[PDB]
């Protein structure tokens, strides 16, 4: 039903930075919130970030919290993901995904809905 | 799960009553103390909001009739009073060997009157109107003596109609209905709201709404309950009918002082010829706007029936006739060669009289003297509405009339005023803390 | 522009709340009715105040829906209702939510009060 | 009820003071004296906004207990005396505790103002 | 003393905001006159309301300083400049300056409505 | 029985009874009115 | 007693011609001259 699409690069150096970004489609993206998702290539997956649709409001894991940072365009209808500092522990496949949370007037979530198939990031 | 959020801001209403500000861009209606109005009013349209209408119970036309009465009595309080004039009148026929339909209308007058000193009496010779003075050389009195106190208009300050604006308070908004064929009450589609109304005129007039709105596709037809003969049906037009109305008479106005710091205005001379004062309504263009009238009453009476139009059956003269004012002197015209006419599925001259003692808004006990114009009188107006009242096979309509509050109907039929509630709830997933 | 969200829905007219906030307050009888048009403000300004909202405009509370008032789904309510639909629905439990968030809020601050009272 | 506790003690008293704060708001005479009210009214809410108390009934402060003013026991001000009691002693003292009570919230405003600049 | 600080400049004129808010408030034209004044009071309080300033004579907010509105240095603006001066050079920019404070405060309080969402 | 100062005979004192008495008062004649008008919209009433 | 704030460094431009407060005066006065001779003898009579 939804389309959503990484884009992003391969390997970096440790100290530098990188930025992803997904399109989506298929859905209004300024009705839902937008959060990443990284698994490491040996093991599961896990939570990186969260951004609120307005875009106001950022979210992000502690392992991550000052280095990331998230961005969305809602007339382009595109999400961003600023990463400086890759380590070899940062090194996985980041999905985009919708869903994660709700601006107050909206049913709750706290899942993420769709997903997107994932940019890979070595170090 | 849900927890209540309090809003501040909601763009919600409720019907309500309140007093509304007078508005404009010497006058009888104009005063200093009424706010200019904004150079370019804003004008929201509501998209998806369907408001109920009810002109019938509008508050907004007791706000209009009430001011205009206190605006006519502070314009009349600062003048002359005429209550030295309650004298007997020595008359006899103006033009007493005229062949004319005026023969016998002006009767000229004798009195002793008074004078700037209380010991010495001015005789004064004056004309009037037939319809101003009641016999009681024969003696004759005005018609007013025997009812109330006369007070003269200021001669400075113009009958003229000026736009007035109505603005709501602060706290309330005026919603304005803008959908076509409106019949003036429920639910009206293409809601704006404004803060102030269009001008609107103060125009005095009886059976014919003279210089207002017009409808934008149809003529419409209004009334409370249509099928209800104690009601009046108002009627607005689409195109308008020009009325031409004239007082041919060059008169020559004359005054006296009364007292100290008072000045009494008559109607001293008549130069030319005396000529019956009358209007001009073109009969092809009055013919179609029946017409189009009796298409729309048939639209609410059947498409069988016969309509048929007749002369005002009686009352006093007020609702008789057409009563206007054009020119500072107030018309009443016979409109008997307009309402008569049966519907199964050249200009016309309307006589009128002129009356210098007008008894306005069906007041007994303030009577007003109207000061006599200099020269000869000719207005133009728009017929845009008429007023009609009705009486089996055949169905008959008659001017009607006479109750002020329905001329302001005819405008503000569009507006309704309402209170802001800006308060509201509604459950929403915030927790406080 | 000045109750343009009127016909529009809840979510997206409680982003213009700003429009109808500022123009609540912007002869003997005009008087009156500036007189009274100012009393109807303070009132409404005195009751959030009541309720702890009086610097807020969307102001969030402790009081829980009882579902008994509108037993509609949140979507349902901000999505496809207008307020005047929505206020049509509450009239009728308005004073009920009212004494509510009043004792909510009278209980909230005997609480920080007591809070502040811990050294 | 409005007033109702008048003769209660301060402590139970203090639980009802929204029924006051909603009564207190809600010819050229009658205009005069609605005016009146509305300024006394505005007053109150003013100086409640200079101390920092523009949102609540009950508003704590920095300002310290002289007991110059009043040296009773806390128990027997809130539990034995009532409201006029204790404005009757309090009233010699109450300018000067409201002109301290506009002097801190003054030095709170400024510090708060200064940690606001620490980036 | 009443705008005894007008000719001050703006740092220690700062100082003193009670008195001039204190002063702010305290036949048919009189009367008009003191309605006037009240509602006058009411738009520059709610005008602080709507920025979340309803509690504060200094209110901090998330509006940037665009520097083209006026490019002084801060200390030339706090320690040279009169408060005359200062609304002399901004009036040009003020209603600006409104729209900006008025935005952004709705966009925090939409902000702290989804965090107080978030359970 | 209250008075601003009971011993100062220039104030007055008021007695509020807990009982009434009734009084019965009448105008027995059976008066006709008559009445003339003394000027345009103005009329002045008399006993007849 | 009135209390007087003196203005350090304030130089307020003044102009006497453009000052609102000489039409009140004069509006004010004229209105309380009116409204203590409204209720006196008037002297109409005296045009004799
Ligand atoms: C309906 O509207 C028309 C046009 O606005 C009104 O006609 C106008 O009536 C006024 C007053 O009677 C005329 O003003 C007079 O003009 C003469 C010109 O010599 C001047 O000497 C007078 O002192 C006064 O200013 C105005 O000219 C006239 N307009 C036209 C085009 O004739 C009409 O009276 C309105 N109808 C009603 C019932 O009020
Ligand atoms: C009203 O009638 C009187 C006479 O009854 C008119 O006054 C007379 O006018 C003629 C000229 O037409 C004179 O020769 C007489 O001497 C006048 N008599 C008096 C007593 O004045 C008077 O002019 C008439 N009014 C008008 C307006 O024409
Ligand atoms: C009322 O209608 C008559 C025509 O029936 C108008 O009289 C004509 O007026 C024009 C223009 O002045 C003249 O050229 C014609 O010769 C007139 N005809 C006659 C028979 O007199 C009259 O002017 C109209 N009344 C008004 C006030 O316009
Ligand atoms: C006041 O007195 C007059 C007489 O001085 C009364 O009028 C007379 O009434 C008698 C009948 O009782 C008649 O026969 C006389 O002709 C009347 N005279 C006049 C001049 O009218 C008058 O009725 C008395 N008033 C009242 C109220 O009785
Ligand atoms: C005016 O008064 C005198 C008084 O002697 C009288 O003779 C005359 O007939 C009066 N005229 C009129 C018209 O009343
Ligand atoms: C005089 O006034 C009365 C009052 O009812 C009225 O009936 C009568 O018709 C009036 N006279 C004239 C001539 O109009
Ligand atoms: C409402 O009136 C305006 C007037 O310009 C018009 O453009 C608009 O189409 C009308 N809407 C409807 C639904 O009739
Ligand atoms: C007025 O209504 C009639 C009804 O038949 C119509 O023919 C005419 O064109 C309308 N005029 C306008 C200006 O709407
Ligand atoms: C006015 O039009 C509405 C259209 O719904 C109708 O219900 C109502 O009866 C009409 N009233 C009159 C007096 O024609
Ligand atoms: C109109 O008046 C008649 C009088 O008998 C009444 O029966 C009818 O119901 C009225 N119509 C309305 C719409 O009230
Ligand atoms: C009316 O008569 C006066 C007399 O001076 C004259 O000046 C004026 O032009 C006349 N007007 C008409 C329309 O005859
Ligand atoms: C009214 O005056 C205008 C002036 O041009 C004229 O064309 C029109 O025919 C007149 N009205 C009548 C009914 O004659
Ligand atoms: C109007 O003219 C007709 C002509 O028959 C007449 O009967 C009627 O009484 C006149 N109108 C008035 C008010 O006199
Ligand atoms: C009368 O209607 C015509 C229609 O074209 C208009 O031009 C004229 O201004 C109107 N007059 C008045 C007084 O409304
Ligand atoms: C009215 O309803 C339509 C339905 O799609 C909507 O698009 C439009 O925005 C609504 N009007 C407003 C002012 O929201
Ligand atoms: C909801 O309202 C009903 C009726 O007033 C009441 O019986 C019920 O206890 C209420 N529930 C809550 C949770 O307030
Ligand atoms: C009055 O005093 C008695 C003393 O025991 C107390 O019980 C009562 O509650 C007091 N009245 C009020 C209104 O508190
Ligand atoms: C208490 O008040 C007295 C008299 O005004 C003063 O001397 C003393 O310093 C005050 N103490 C405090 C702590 O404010
Ligand atoms: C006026 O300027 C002088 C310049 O040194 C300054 O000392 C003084 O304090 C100023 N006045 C005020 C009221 O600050
Ligand atoms: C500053 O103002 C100018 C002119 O209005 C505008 O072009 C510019 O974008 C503004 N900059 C900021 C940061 O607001
Ligand atoms: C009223 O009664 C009180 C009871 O304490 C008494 O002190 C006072 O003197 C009395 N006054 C009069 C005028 O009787
Ligand atoms: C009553 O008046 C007398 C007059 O001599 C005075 O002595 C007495 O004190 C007064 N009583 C009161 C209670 O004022
Ligand atoms: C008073 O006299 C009138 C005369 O018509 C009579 O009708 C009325 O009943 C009388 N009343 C008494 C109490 O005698």
């Amino acid at each position: 039903e939804v389309q959503l699409v990484e884009t992003g690069g391969g390997l970096v150096q440790p100290g530098g930075s990188l930025k992803l970004s997904c399109r989506a489609s298929g859905y209004t993206f300024s009705s839902f919130a937008m959060s990443w998702v990284r698994q490491a290539p040996g093991k599961g997956l896990e939570w990186v970030s969260l951004i609120n649709d307005r875009g106001g409001l950022t979210f992000y894991v502690d392992s991550v919290k000052g280095r990331f940072t998230i961005s969305r365009d809602n007339s382009k209808n595109t999400l961003s993901l600023q990463m400086h500092s890759l380590r070899d522990g940062d090194t996985a496949v980041y999905y985009c995904a919708t869903g994660g949370m709700s601006s107050a007037l909206q049913s709750s979530k706290y899942y993420f809905d769709f997903w997107g198939q994932g940019a890979l990031v070595t170090v | 799960n849900l927890w209540v959020t309090v809003y501040y801001g909601v763009p919600v209403w409720k019907d309500a009553e309140t007093t509304l500000f007078c508005a404009s861009d010497h006058n009888v209606w104009a005063t200093h103390a009424c706010v200019p109005t904004d150079p370019n009013p804003q004008e929201i349209h509501l998209e998806n909001v369907t408001e109920e209408f009810n002109m019938w119970k509008n508050n907004m036309v007791e706000q209009m009739h009430e001011d205009i009465i206190s605006l006519w009595d502070q314009s009349l309080k600062p003048c002359v009073k005429l209550t030295p004039l309650c004298v007997t009148l020595q008359c006899t026929n103006y033009a007493p060997k005229l062949r004319s339909m005026m023969r016998g209308e002006i009767k000229n007058c004798s009195f002793n009157m008074t004078t700037e000193l209380r010991d010495k009496k001015q005789k004064v010779y004056s004309l009037f109107y037939r319809l101003d003075v009641v016999q009681i050389n024969k003696e004759y009195r005005l018609i007013n003596c025997n009812t109330s106190a006369i007070t003269q208009a200021c001669p400075k300050v113009s009958f003229e109609p000026i736009p007035i604006h109505y603005c709501a308070p602060a706290g309330f908004a005026i919603l304005k209905c803008k959908d076509k064929k409106f019949n003036g009450t429920g639910p009206c589609q293409n809601v704006s709201t404004v803060q102030c109304t269009h001008g609107i005129k103060p125009v005095v007039s009886t059976q014919l709404l003279l210089n207002g709105s017009l409808a934008e596709e149809e003529v419409i037809i209004r009334s409370e309950n249509i099928t209800n003969n104690a009601k009046n049906i108002l009627v607005q037009l689409n195109t308008s009918v020009q009325i031409n109305c004239t007082r041919p008479s060059n008169n020559t106005v004359k005054s006296i002082r009364i007292g100290p710091g008072q000045a009494f205005y008559y109607f001293g001379d008549v130069l030319g010829h005396v000529r019956m004062a009358h209007c001009n309504i073109s009969k092809a263009t009055w013919n179609e706007t029946l017409g189009k009238v009796v298409k729309q009453l048939r639209k609410h009476f059947g498409n069988n029936t016969i309509i048929r139009f007749a002369q005002s059956s009686g009352g006093d003269l007020e609702v008789t006739t057409h009563s206007f004012n054009c020119g500072g002197e107030f018309f009443y015209c016979n409109t008997s060669g307009l309402f008569n006419s049966t519907w199964i599925s050249d200009s016309l001259i309307l006589p009128c009289w002129i009356k210098q003692i007008i008894n306005m808004w069906q007041r007994i006990g303030q009577a007003m003297y109207a000061p006599p114009i200099q020269g000869v009188i000719r207005c133009v107006s728009n017929i845009t509405g008429l007023i009609l009242t009705r009486d089996s096979t055949t169905e008959t309509f008659r001017p009607g009339g006479g109750d002020m509050r329905d001329n302001w109907r005819s405008e503000l039929y569009k507006y309704k005023v309402v209170k802001i509630e800006p308060l509201g709830v509604a459950p929403t997933r915030c927790k406080r803390r | 522009g000045f109750l343009g969200a009127a016909g529009s829905t809840m979510g997206a007219a409680s982003m213009t709340l700003t429009v109808q906030a500022r123009n609540l307050l912007s002869g003997i009888k005009q008087l009156q009715a500036r007189v009274l048009a100012v009393e109807h403000y303070l009132r409404d300004q005195q009751l959030l105040g009541i309720w702890g909202c009086s610097g807020k405009l969307i102001c969030c509370t402790n009081v829980p829906w009882n579902s008994s008032w509108s037993n509609r789904n949140l979507s349902e309510i901000w999505d496809n209702m207008t307020w005047l639909q929505w206020d049509k629905e509450i009239s009728n439990y308005t004073q009920i939510i009212y004494g509510l968030l009043e004792e909510s809020q009278n209980q909230q601050e005997k609480n920080e009060q007591d809070l502040l009272a811990l050294d």
